[PDB]
């Protein structure tokens, strides 16, 4: 609180950087301690400090990771949360902002100078709120505080006229009466900071390290961990990392993009069934999805009420979820490739019909055509479903309860939805 | 006072796509809709080392000890099958028209002024020197890189596409159109009018390009070489990546842009090179060297600014460099 | 302190051979021990552990990339 | 906002370099504003001539290839560039990461207005292809699909059907005609019940981390992996404003001296990909404009979807 | 002043492909076009210890413990089938032309004063010191590398093809040709005038070249062998598609070892065109820099300050220039 | 925390018994119980689910290969 340990603690600061200074010097000779301490030991520290200031900028959404020849307006604002819930960005920050700085990077010994915590807060922080022990303590004189000062608070400010650059980027949106506005959009690097001090815990961590550990020692650790797959990295400063920005010093460059991926972005090429082994294979000739999904039915055995609920509609969107993968399945491999009528043999499972829909009208339009409209192929289901109940555990236990019916009854409800989609294809 | 804009942008016309690349036999090339695609596979190369000394460790002790440590790679080829002796890179372009217009303007004057500049170009003389270039090169098969350099007959068919079948087909033989003269062909006019009708209506025309080239037998083909940077470990790590679209070599489409841009001959140093491709400062970065330097007034910046500010209209020739920076697009505005 | 190096001047970024091994204080002393025992012009320093982690690397006309 | 009268569906769509950087935070497929601005300039360019109003966009996204490089030893990936052209001194350019992608999307754009009964639905939707395909998506090339085995043409389902099982029959025959992608919606509500969920669980929870926590896979000790019902990703919804909006002709270089600006920022929803006969009513699914400019939240998602 | 180039990047003349290696039966190599391709296979091998010892193993316990449990493997062999004796080794060769041109260069009147160079070399003596010894080197299999050192009758059958079809054929005894003479002979001459045509730009060649190897039933070949990254897989062989094969470089090191010219003795024969010319089975370069004969110094010597050097010195330069590289400082 | 493991002591690696079956804290504890169950000198340990997935083996002398 008091102005003269706050000055003691500026003047060995500056001394501490003016040591570093000569330390990192290695003079011998020229004399240049004197201009070393003659120009970054006195009180004109922070004069030309407040010289510096006016190159630097406290920003939380910079330009420069826009392509890096763009000299726009760079800002430090928090938004107002959306009244609408769900999603969210930029406004869920309450204390922890990083506080990004933008400008001349030798002028870094402001922010350093400022950044201090000295008695309970920053320094800034100070300066920015009137109180006696603020606008006194690097003075003698008020009206040069008062200058000082006026410097060091604008650092939060933009400077200038507000402007993007020819190649920031802006976009129209269209208003719902008519018109639009320009939306010149920013890159947030509170927000990638913030993000990646998670990624990096929740990958590189010990208490994630010893859970990885802990599980492969299959021990029963207190919390669990994340893995984050698929990751990319997006760097700005292409061989100098350091002119965009300093927290693009902390990670060089790595933007740690997450995956916003299609499920179907892993090509999977479509196998046929040709000869006898052939049809038993490529009969189901099912993907590791399904395997990874079926996985996860067998872990749903045991089960107490109250949670069987929940448990039932897991297994309701897990059977559900089986059927589109063969409907899908079904799909691009009846509309890929001919290769359902490439080659005939004895065995081919052929009263399946549905994966090969197109390849047995658009040749032969009398001979199998009639034999598919009026037959309409459908009975595949049963056979599906006797692939099924493979699935369950075939267990004496759950045959006896009543797991059993419960089971039964809603394949027999996604069966039904899987017969009358299977139904409509003639159309 | 006609102050410039200080955001101008035109959007990319003459778009090409990813050129793949496939395999097959000469003289049965018209049946060639289901030739199997070339596959790009690894191999292993290790030699020694070649380069230059830096001539204060010339000494033979560390010569003999670097040639004892042969250093070693996994480099990606692209080969054709041991049964096949023609290379077949088929690609789709769009011409699409509109070509003076920007996407993207401060000044409504600078925008009707330049709109004004373009329509005195085109009634002037429209696009028939540009589009004349345009289908030399789609004609001489200079989008076949290296694929091109050694090859015995390189034949391209180029089918003008209706709205779901061929409207018109050109057959040319690439060897005989040479890679630096522009002259007067029947069907290369009649292209290059195709390509001008492009250029100027306001629908797209949509081209199918096929070039066999008859290397030979198991030889090798050259797609494009992915640019990755951070490439990882050096257990793991592969020296060389092929481009490969759907498990088939592919010239990226950037490439054939830049093949197909091979029209400047209009630059003020002489044409031992012959044509280059167009682009503002025109530089060729296989030659490392920047023509049309700002030094001279022969780049394209101040070219337009004199065309469209100053109204000082330069040479026919620069007017047609300018025109064809502009089919080219960009990006250009000071702050 | 005396800590052990690896030294490999390869052709490319991704290129084997086998490096000469010296023993440093620092990895900037080592990457002042590399530069001077470059022997040809186009290739690319690298160092490493005894183990195969790698340190750094320098193509030539550029400056030290630090991976580890 | 409004229901559409028709629902036209353009094809299988080949784009060949998307910008796979959907957002700063999101990579992959592209944004859902790429698309409601793609049918937005659509609306622009022949929405007027016909005397319609396309509005909403359905996104399936049959066939997804991102040109990105696993780098040896690492987990994550990185992206193949491209070759920028030399300086005017011969120097290269820094080079500036962009990341490119392959797609193949299907687009259920829904279309209602006075134009309808004025032309033939097969004349309107054989415009709006010619005029599709002369465009660009999501910064990628449109290709236009010759000399294939045949062109997929177009069909503008009349969404007011005679019957409830016309209704019904006539989205069938198009959910069979879209059927091996991947739709794409949005789901927001499930976000702020699972922030509700891990606030009761821990306090002060934002919604990014609970946007983490879906986006990510977690284990349990007793190990089993935590499920998640469906395929859940993150997605930019729309935008939020930063500066108060400014004066048309006041700010310097902007793209026009007519219309206001306003810098924004991004906003990080949660999307899902589910297959198009789970949601059972294809008069949704389509990504609509939500502005209310007096507060920001520009924002893009999809009402009437459950 | 004229100093060198900061690039330079010479194209690859005489391009071979991957040759590719089946098996059959000798006197019916006539109808070799159907003969079943030689198959890379993996065996099971076990080593026991045969290298030098450190002076610290050569404690008798340790010793023993180290023979008692030896180390396993699983290498990758290719062997003859067992009533086959003749190794059909084919490939073709496709020689371009314009040695002198370089693909990049940065100076232009350094790249005139080079093309002018190639020029006065080409004007004074063709191409007929290179392409004689190229077509040697095509008429005794030495790109048979290993497969060569114990046969007992190789033939080489090269046919030169035109539009679709062979226009002159040629077939050598490859062992009669030897590995270090370059003689004289009638289709020798004509195969060197055929490649001297094809290097000096006057038309194109592409030649397919057969090589038959007379080894014995079910004998070892020796293909390629790729890098390697209980079952420790300490050998990996090249094939292409289930079939194995040599490497295009190694055929193109064969091919470009006609260097007969280098300062020391020639007791050991021809060796391979390259700067600072050195051969890796014998660690040692020959054409070191500390005297004035490697490739470099000579080039630019050659055209900076035109000293102009010995006939054999500037076939070796301009064979360089065929071979390819990248030359040029930083 | 308490899950049951299956310990066959089998001849080489690919051999079938039936083994006993124990209760333990983690696969490091069953590492550890199992090693002192075996009987014989030559012989090969595996540690099992109840449904038959892998977990760890161990030939006598070397140390635990881990598949699953």
């Amino acid at each position: 609180p008091t102005w003269q340990e706050l000055r003691q603690f500026i003047e060995s600061f500056i001394q501490e950087r003016l040591q570093g200074k000569l330390d990192k010097l290695q003079p011998d000779e020229d004399d240049k301690r004197q201009t070393l301490l003659a120009t970054h030991r006195r009180e004109a520290w922070l004069a030309d400090a407040a010289r510096r200031v006016g190159q630097l900028q406290l920003v939380t959404h910079t330009l420069k990771p826009i392509h890096p020849d763009a000299r726009g307006s760079n800002l430090h604002s928090l938004p107002q949360a959306p009244g609408q819930p769900g999603l969210a960005g930029s406004h869920e920050l309450g204390d922890r902002l990083v506080s990004d700085v933008v400008g001349n990077a030798a002028a870094l010994d402001v922010f350093k100078f400022l950044s201090l915590q000295y008695q309970g807060k920053n320094l800034l922080n100070w300066l920015t709120e009137d109180s006696a022990e603020a606008l006194q303590a690097l003075s003698d004189n008020a009206e040069q505080a008062r200058e000082w000062r006026q410097a060091f608070i604008g650092i939060t400010t933009v400077k200038g006229a507000p402007a993007s650059h020819s190649l920031a980027k802006q976009l129209y949106f269209p208003l719902p009466g008519s018109g639009y506005h320009l939306l010149a959009p920013l890159f947030p690097t509170s927000l990638v900071h913030h993000v990646h001090a998670l990624l990096r815990e929740a990958r590189f961590g010990d208490a994630a390290k010893a859970a990885r550990e802990a599980r492969s020692r299959q021990e029963s650790w207190p919390h669990g961990f994340s893995e984050y797959p698929n990751l990319a990295i997006q760097k700005f400063g292409g061989t100098k990392p350091q002119n965009i920005s300093q927290l693009n010093n902390e990670r060089r460059g790595e933007n740690w993009l997450l995956p916003s991926l299609p499920p179907n972005w892993q090509r999977q090429n479509v196998n046929a069934p040709m000869r006898h082994s052939s049809v038993f294979e490529h009969d189901f000739g099912r993907t590791p999805e399904v395997s990874r999904l079926t996985r996860t039915l067998q872990r749903f055995l045991a089960k107490t009420v109250h949670n069987n609920l929940a448990i039932r509609q897991r297994r309701a969107q897990l059977v559900a979820q089986i059927c589109d993968e063969a409907l899908q399945y079904a799909a691009r491999l009846r509309e890929l490739e001919p290769g359902w009528s490439a080659t005939p043999g004895c065995q081919l499972h052929d009263a399946e019909q549905l994966w090969l829909d197109p390849l047995r009208a658009q040749t032969d339009e009398t001979f199998l055509q009639r034999r598919l409209r009026g037959d309409w192929p459908a009975e595949v289901g049963n056979r599906f479903a006797n692939w099924l109940n493979r699935a369950v555990s075939s267990d004496s236990q759950i045959l006896g309860s009543p797991e059993a019916a419960q089971w039964s009854q809603e394949l027999s409800k996604e069966l039904t939805m899987f017969k009358e989609i299977l139904e409509d294809e003639r159309d | 006072i006609l102050s410039t804009a200080s955001v101008l942008a035109f959007e990319r016309k003459l778009d090409p796509s990813d050129a793949l690349m496939s395999a097959g036999a000469w003289a049965q090339r018209d049946a060639s809709q289901e030739w199997p695609a070339v596959t790009v596979r690894e191999k292993s190369v290790r030699g020694t080392i070649s380069n230059r000394l830096k001539t204060k460790d010339r000494d033979p002790a560390k010569l003999d000890a670097s040639i004892q440590s042969p250093n070693l790679q996994t480099v990606d080829v692209a080969n054709l099958p041991s049964d096949a002796d023609t290379l077949k890179v088929r690609f789709t372009l769009r011409v699409l028209g509109g070509a003076g217009t920007p996407s993207a303007c401060n000044d409504a004057a600078y925008r009707d002024k330049l709109l004004q500049t373009v329509a005195t170009y085109v009634n002037d003389q429209g696009f028939a020197e540009l589009a004349r270039r345009y289908a030399h090169n789609l004609a001489n098969a200079r989008f076949l890189w290296r694929n091109r350099v050694g090859a015995e007959a390189v034949e391209v068919r180029i089918n003008h596409i209706r709205q779901g079948e061929v409207a018109r087909a050109w057959r040319f033989d690439a060897l005989a159109i040479g890679l630096r003269d522009f002259k007067a062909d029947a069907e290369l006019d009649a292209l290059a009018e195709l390509i001008a009708s492009g250029l100027s209506g306001s629908g797209h025309v949509l081209l199918e390009v096929v070039a066999f080239a008859r290397i030979g037998d198991g030889q090798e083909v050259f797609p494009s070489q992915e640019l990755i940077l951070d490439k990882g470990d050096k257990k793991g790590q592969k020296s060389k990546t092929l481009y490969s679209v759907r498990d088939a070599a592919a010239i990226h489409s950037q490439k054939i842009g830049n093949a197909l841009r091979t029209i400047d001959t209009w630059y003020p140093d002489e044409d031992g090179l012959g044509p280059i491709a167009v682009e503002p400062y025109g530089s060729v970065t296989s030659q490392g060297k920047a023509y049309r330097q700002p030094k001279q007034k022969l780049d394209f910046y101040t070219l337009l600014d004199n065309w469209v500010l100053r109204d000082e209209a330069p040479a026919v020739e620069q007017q047609h460099y300018v025109i064809a920076n502009l089919i080219r697009g960009g990006v250009f505005g000071e702050a | 302190m005396k800590a052990a190096y690896i030294i490999k001047e390869v052709q490319n970024i991704n290129s084997e051979r086998e490096g000469t091994q010296i023993e440093a204080t620092s990895l900037s002393q080592a990457k002042r021990i590399a530069s001077k025992e470059q022997c040809f012009h186009g290739t690319v320093m690298r160092i490493e552990t005894v183990n195969g982690l790698w340190l750094a690397y320098k193509e030539d006309g550029k400056r030290w990339v630090d991976c580890q | 906002v409004t229901d559409p009268e028709a629902l036209l569906l353009l094809p299988r769509l080949s784009i060949q370099n998307a910008n796979a950087i959907s957002s700063p935070l999101t990579w992959g497929f592209p944004s859902p504003g790429a698309f409601t601005g793609f049918v937005h300039a659509l609306q622009r360019r022949v929405g007027i001539s016909l005397d319609i109003e396309l509005d909403g966009v359905g996104i399936v996204c049959h066939r997804f290839e991102a040109q990105i490089s696993q780098p040896a030893g690492k987990r994550t990936k990185v992206f193949n560039l491209t070759r920028n052209p030399l300086n005017r001194d011969g120097s290269t350019a820094a080079i500036v990461e962009e990341g490119r992608a392959h797609l193949e999307v299907s687009l259920l754009l829904g279309v209602h207005g006075d134009g309808l009964d004025d032309h033939p639905a097969q004349e309107i939707a054989r415009q709006v292809q010619e005029q599709a395909g002369a465009m660009r998506l999501a910064g990628g090339s449109i290709l236009p699909w010759c000399n294939e085995r045949f062109p997929a043409p177009n069909a503008e389902l009349l969404m007011l059907g005679g019957s409830d099982e016309q209704r019904r029959k006539n989205q069938r025959r198009l959910t069979r005609r879209l059927l091996p992608g991947f739709a794409l919606v949005s789901r927001e509500a499930l976000l702020q019940q699972h922030l509700e969920t891990l606030r009761t669980t821990l306090p002060e929870a934002t919604t990014l981390d609970a946007l983490l926590d879906l986006c990510r896979i977690n284990f349990e000790p007793p190990w089993q992996v935590r499920d998640k019902p469906g395929w859940l990703v993150p997605i930019p919804a729309g935008y939020n404003a930063l500066s108060p909006l400014y004066l048309p002709g006041e700010v310097r270089n902007a793209r026009d001296r007519e219309t206001p600006l306003r810098f924004v920022e991004n906003l990080f929803g949660l999307g899902e990909w589910l297959s198009p006969h789970r949601v059972a009513a294809l008069s949704d699914l389509l990504w609509y404009h939500h502005a209310e400019p007096d507060k920001g939240l520009y924002r893009w998602s999809t009402p009437r979807f459950v």
